[PDB]
């Protein structure tokens, strides 16, 4: 009877079901997940000099909403917006709201520049209301000032006032127009007169008219304070001519470098480090593809709509 | 399989070889035995593990956000921005079927090239002192002691010390 | 071929055998005759029927309108959809051509591979009683009947039986 | 001497050509398409609540030109354009005319809601155009109200109406601005008073002033009718002020959930099914991809710059 | 004692390293480049149709500053815009510049038709500055003309001027609004009246009022023109009413047919030829992949984030 | 390698054979040979440049500009404008490290498997008349001249003329 060698391979009790080309069932004896399908519940910033604005919106920082005071300026390299965070404290909108918003949130901070603005002695320049409370007292937006007739029912003063920029980078400046909730109203703060904002750069020409109608109540206000934004670039001058209506800027934004705007729910975790964020935390796979969301900012897997792809770490299982 | 080996002539695979991939079972006078091939169980997990080094990645390109997660975009640039990044994903979703599919069905015939590797080293070295049972066993037709049977695994069996009576042997 | 079996040592494909993808031809003191493989043919079938799966579909993304048929669109974002949309067209029609092209490789190669698998199942079943022509042929060196020649089309031939016979005319 | 058996495969006469990746022309026994050139010429509405516009354009649905007075309301799950569809029977055109058209084609309806306007005496509220008819005689837009001054040179009078959103979802409120051919005409319509516009509510607030021009003769008149559009948010209100020149709302539009936008030329077809259209029809095939037209909507192959590409189902093909 | 025949394979001395599924450092025979690493410094120009604006802008071409005075009209199937090209010799923007720049790069030509424009005896329409300097002499825009009161101090008269489009083709016709530096120079230029601008067509409305401001003195002026632009469609008119600050339009623009806009830095090359196109000159690379820039123009390799990626053009390398 | 010749039982290749990519080293008592297969060598050659010749190529696609060199374009649409040009270098630089690494499996596999067919081809040429060594060479059992050499080489070798010779010399 001859002796016998025989050649053979290894086999598991129980294999793992992967996809070929030929074949939807393939059983082979491991193989290893390429689609991370979990997330850390939580913004990983370790490395980060990150800014978690809270309820601050970000064009809260620029016009200065009691809820921004402390992210008026600063640098970052990583910038968190939360949901239903605030920008107006006096009721009232931004035009070009979403393009402002995207700006501040691609940059690395802000820094804060005077206007220089000053008003004759016939102008109250610190009007101040209930809905914008700072220090436990009635205040305004930090970085505006809501010029009225300091003599009830007096005609506001022909004012003309220049911002020029001095840096070698370009300024972002904003104003406010308001919108008075009655005749009465408009008349006690700004006079009979008709009232009439002009704004004038090389880059930017507008005129603006104080609409007067009551709005629907909010922040227990009818009337508006609504927002217009421009850039001034380095060397130019901004002159802004007003009779009433302008809320008016005593501070210019300079937006720095670049960072990561980051929009989540998830809280910050300053022990754990990341290049990978979405709605709802980060992602730290070491794998290709990610079925979490579509929507990530950073170094991320690539989104499929897949639950698993499986990829092969062996040979075809043959149990015995 | 592409190899005909890994389920083709080798009926199926050994629960019992937990120390490799590809080895040995002999039966001779003084009993049976069993030893995994490393040479051969490496070549496998080091082509693996360079397929595992390549695949599992992400590109180190710093993506912005042109979606608010809170607030309303423009709808036209909404649209655009759905219609591309919807394309997008049907191109990676694919791109990662097919990778795995190709790289699964790959993997798979290599392991099985691998087995058959073995095989045949193996056939050349007994030369005209064994024959093929088509069950991936050669019946070695001389006394082959433990000795014998590790020289066969080491690569170092000298099928001329063996042939004068393994030749009598096969014809008779 | 990969493989070297079709378009490589057997000469030519069959158009007679009707009845399946491989088979086997056979001469006896009888006659000759032709019968398919059932096993070789349905595990080439099957294989490019998982293709065939696999490959015709398409995604189940709904896509909705970002160019008018009837109308202007805006040039700036026209410009910015055409660019997009050439990438995309771009991409699908390289990973079309790389797919088919890839697959039809592979479809081929395996074909071959099945061929070599039975010409290998039935060289180690006829062991030491058959020698191969190199053109896909087995001499058979013992009196191998209609019966016999079933016995190695069904994987069932005992090479035992017919040996010593084999053996006295191969060495003469 | 010897017994011989013989290993073999297949061939057949006519094989077909498939490209590998190293072979441009190698012949195999069988392939399959996988490029769709061939589609239906018809729009396989089966399974869909779908309305066809026909001569009706989706703007003239809002507005309601009396070719669109059967698709001033109604809901469905796909809205189908044809080609030189109707939206203007008066000679003009809307500002911001496609986002408006999009904004249709991605509804699943359209529903009505009065503004209520009622004017004055000095108002008659049934002004009227040849190039506007139905019943055998001039008409106008059905969901505006042209107003006109009783006296041919006597001053429209300064008229203020106020649409209320009482509704939990926005409002898609639109208006019409005359633009006179000569200076006569400014002065006989509306009177020698020099003519303003404003539409005011807390997310909108513009002006216009009809700009006196002739134009080329469309549809035998000079003049121009141009539409204007927003959105009226929950809860808030527009005012219109006026002294004639509007062209004021009798309804808003509310459009209801989510539809598939398609314009085609092909016929409708109630007996078949299909999730993929284009200009020149429906595309049923079950191939991954097709060279129809890279423009398409639904569920489709995806387009390529290919005519035909041939995947094996078979060996090589060597015959005798 | 047996005689002996051996199967080999070819090997290299300096054999080449390749990455495969499988191997990051996979030894061949030979392999060959996929990624294009190097460029011409050149434009390679030959059998193109091409004009090289030099030192104009292609915004100029149409206002016609004095750097365009030899690019003014012309035919083309390539246009080259340079760095630092002038556009404005006057200082100002143009409001919708980029698409006005993107519009003229796209064309084939430029053809130039009078607009007929006359002026009344009290305007003086020859208006010229230091800044828009010809052979020595102050000048103006070629296509434009500087309208201001004869008589210094006086009032500006109502004018209206209307163009009608005469020709099968849409005609790209441009106009200013002069921003004058003080209140002394708007004055002394049109009068002390209020200062309007409407310019009306079928598919064009707009109202314009000159802002008076210092800006930075450039070009030794701290008064801006600002430029407007519209497509007038074919047979309609556009009238243009104004009584001071209106820069009217001599002649309207005809882009021609389409063209390859080019912006690149790289001299002209006649004697080669190119279909792909960058801002460092031309790529005429056989291979599939470029790493040179994202940014081209053309029939163009793709760009990918690889210095190098080498496809093997032979088999294993195995020396003794 | 998945063949198993090339870097596998053929120890290394000759620098010396520069007229071919594959042929024959032989011995015999008239001398020392060296001859390049054509066919195996053409067969290799041919299928790499239909390789280059799919791979060495751009698409005819005409792009236009989207992006200023010179000047800012609208900053919103710039964004979606580098998230979808990012998103389309990810892709093909992807497309591109995927293609080569394949193609290079594929073209040293396939240049293995060309190796191994020629071997196979010689194996069943010589049928009982030589036995392999194992290092790629076959020892002839009978005198084989240059004549005999070069009708291996040529596939007219007739294993008949030659056999009774070489049995006698296998088996004693
Ligand atoms: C782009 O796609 C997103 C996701 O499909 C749309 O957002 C959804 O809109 C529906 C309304 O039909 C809401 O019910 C969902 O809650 C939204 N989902 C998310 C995650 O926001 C969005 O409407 C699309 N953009 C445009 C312009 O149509
Ligand atoms: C986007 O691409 C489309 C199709 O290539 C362009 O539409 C063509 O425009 C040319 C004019 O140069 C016409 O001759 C064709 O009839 C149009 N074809 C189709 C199918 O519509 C379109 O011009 C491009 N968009 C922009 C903004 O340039
Ligand atoms: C789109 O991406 C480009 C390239 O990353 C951005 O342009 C760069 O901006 C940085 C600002 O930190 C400059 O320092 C670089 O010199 C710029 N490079 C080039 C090639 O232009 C650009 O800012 C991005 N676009 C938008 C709208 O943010
Ligand atoms: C199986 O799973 C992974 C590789 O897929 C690895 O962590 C583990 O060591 C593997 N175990 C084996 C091959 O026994
Ligand atoms: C053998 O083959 C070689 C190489 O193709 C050829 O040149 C030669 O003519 C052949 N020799 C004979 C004698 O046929």
């Amino acid at each position: 009877d001859p002796d016998k060698i025989c050649l053979g391979h290894h086999a598991v009790a129980n294999g793992t079901i992967v996809k070929t080309l030929t074949n939807e069932q393939e059983e082979v004896t491991n193989a290893t997940e390429t689609v991370e399908s979990t997330s850390l519940n939580r913004l990983c910033m370790k490395g980060r000099n990150h800014k978690d604005l809270g309820n601050c919106h970000p064009i809260g920082m620029l016009i200065g909403t009691p809820a921004c005071d402390l992210h008026l300026t600063g640098t970052w390299d990583t910038l968190i917006e939360r949901k239903n965070a605030i920008a107006y404290c006096y009721p009232g909108a931004t035009v070009n709201e979403e393009a402002l918003r995207q700006k501040i949130m691609e940059s690395g901070g802000i820094s804060k520049i005077n206007t220089g603005f000053t008003y004759g002695s016939s102008i109250n320049s610190a009007g101040t209301t209930k809905a914008c409370m700072r220090n436990g007292g009635n205040s305004f937006y930090a970085e505006l000032k809501w010029l009225v007739s300091k003599n009830k029912g007096q005609n506001f003063p022909q004012t003309t006032n220049t911002y020029r920029n001095a840096d070698t980078a370009e300024h972002l400046i904003m104003w406010g127009i308001h919108h008075p909730s009655s005749t009465q109203e408009k008349n006690d703060l700004y006079g009979t007169q008709s009232l009439s904002i002009s704004v004038g750069s090389s880059t930017y020409k507008n005129n603006f008219v104080p609409v007067v109608g009551a709005r629907p109540q909010v922040n227990g206000l009818s009337s508006r304070i609504d927002f217009h934004w421009t850039l001034v670039q380095p060397g130019d001058k901004i002159t802004f001519s007003h009779n009433g209506g302008l809320i008016a800027p005593s501070r210019v934004s300079k937006l720095i470098g670049r960072g990561l705007g980051i929009q989540s729910e998830a809280p910050i975790d300053n022990s754990c480090e990341s290049k990978c964020f979405w709605r709802g935390g980060s992602i730290n796979t070491r794998l290709p593809f990610q079925n979490l969301s579509p929507r990530t900012v950073g170094q991320c897997p690539k989104y499929v709509n897949k639950k698993s792809l499986m990829l092969a770490t062996g040979m075809r299982n043959v149990p015995e | 399989g592409l190899f005909g080996a890994i389920a083709g002539f080798i009926e199926n695979g050994w629960e019992g070889m937990v120390d490799g991939w590809y080895g040995f079972r002999h039966q001779n006078a003084q009993g049976t035995g069993q030893a995994a091939d490393y040479k051969s169980t490496q070549a496998a997990i080091d082509q693996i593990t360079g397929k595992l080094n390549r695949i599992i990645k992400k590109t180190n390109t710093e993506f912005e956000s042109i979606e608010s997660e809170f607030s309303e975009i423009d709808h036209q640039i909404g649209n655009v921005i759905n219609w591309t990044k919807d394309s997008i994903t049907d191109i990676w979703t694919y791109q990662a079927e097919l990778l795995v599919a190709m790289e699964n069905q790959h993997t798979i015939d290599m392991a099985d090239s691998e087995m058959l590797n073995l095989y045949e080293r193996v056939r050349k070295q007994l030369r005209q002192n064994a024959e093929e049972d088509g069950k991936g066993c050669f019946e070695i037709y001389h006394a082959c002691d433990d000795s014998c049977m590790e020289s066969i695994r080491n690569n170092t069996y000298d099928h001329s010390q063996y042939r004068e009576e393994a030749l009598l042997n096969r014809l008779n």
